[PDB]
């Protein structure tokens, strides 16, 4: 087509979606990771994760307001990945990289799994 | 704005 | 912080949100613009438009599944702006610029109003 | 990935 494109649009949309999350505006699901609860927007979770895409396209699961993750999932790892979904920034540290990578494999977030593998290889 |  | 950032994340999120819209997945509102109907995600509309942000933060309107726009709004202008919200690309043409600018003023989409004003000034 |  002959469209023009606003470079910062996608980043500005994501910043506003994170502001809605902060303010608990139109959040429509609670993700439970053992004793912790995280509120989010189903559409953002599906846009970032192959696991959430599969969950919320299922005719029965699409209607659930609570999703319980596998008990082996680390809540801090999940929190770091949820923040990445809404900001593009990943708080990857020596003390959390194994939990973050394991969580990203489970959630099916291939670009995160890729940077974790590279950071681990560099330390070996 | 740019030409994509 | 000491975060790393994935450059293409926000663009990839927006592309996936547009794929959900295409496929009518988790759309939760119908916007009526006279005889036409447009399905969308409330969160994407709020993230892009000051008018939708005000509508869906209202304690009564947040619960509506149908929103009727002012009868003066042009459906093609709205369609072009809805496509911009989900893609960052604006199909601005000599034959539609006046309707697009009027719609962007109503929806409170300041960056679009800005490029329309500039394109109009260049033709004068 | 970059340093933001
Ligand atoms: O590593 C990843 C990240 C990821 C996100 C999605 N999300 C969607 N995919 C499509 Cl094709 N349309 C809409 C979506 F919301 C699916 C798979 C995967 N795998
Ligand atoms: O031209 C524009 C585009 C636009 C979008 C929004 N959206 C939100 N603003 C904030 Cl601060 N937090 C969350 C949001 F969804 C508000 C006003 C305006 N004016
Ligand atoms: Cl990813
Ligand atoms: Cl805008």
């Amino acid at each position: 087509d002959s469209c023009i494109q606003f470079t910062r649009h996608a980043s500005d949309v994501l910043l506003n979606l994170n502001r809605l999350r902060s303010r608990d505006i139109l959040t429509d699901v609670v993700i439970v990771v053992s004793r912790e609860q995280f509120r989010a927007h189903k559409t953002v979770l599906m846009a970032c994760s192959g696991l959430f895409y599969s969950i919320f396209t299922d005719q029965l699961k699409c209607n659930l307001s609570v999703i319980n993750l596998d008990p082996e999932i680390n809540p801090e790892g999940f929190c770091i990945l949820l923040d990445f979904m809404y900001t593009s920034r990943l708080n990857l540290r020596e003390g959390n990289i194994m939990a973050v990578m394991a969580t990203a494999m489970y959630l099916q977030m291939e670009h995160v799994v890729d940077t974790c593998r590279k950071f681990i290889k560099a330390s070996e | 704005w740019v030409i994509p």
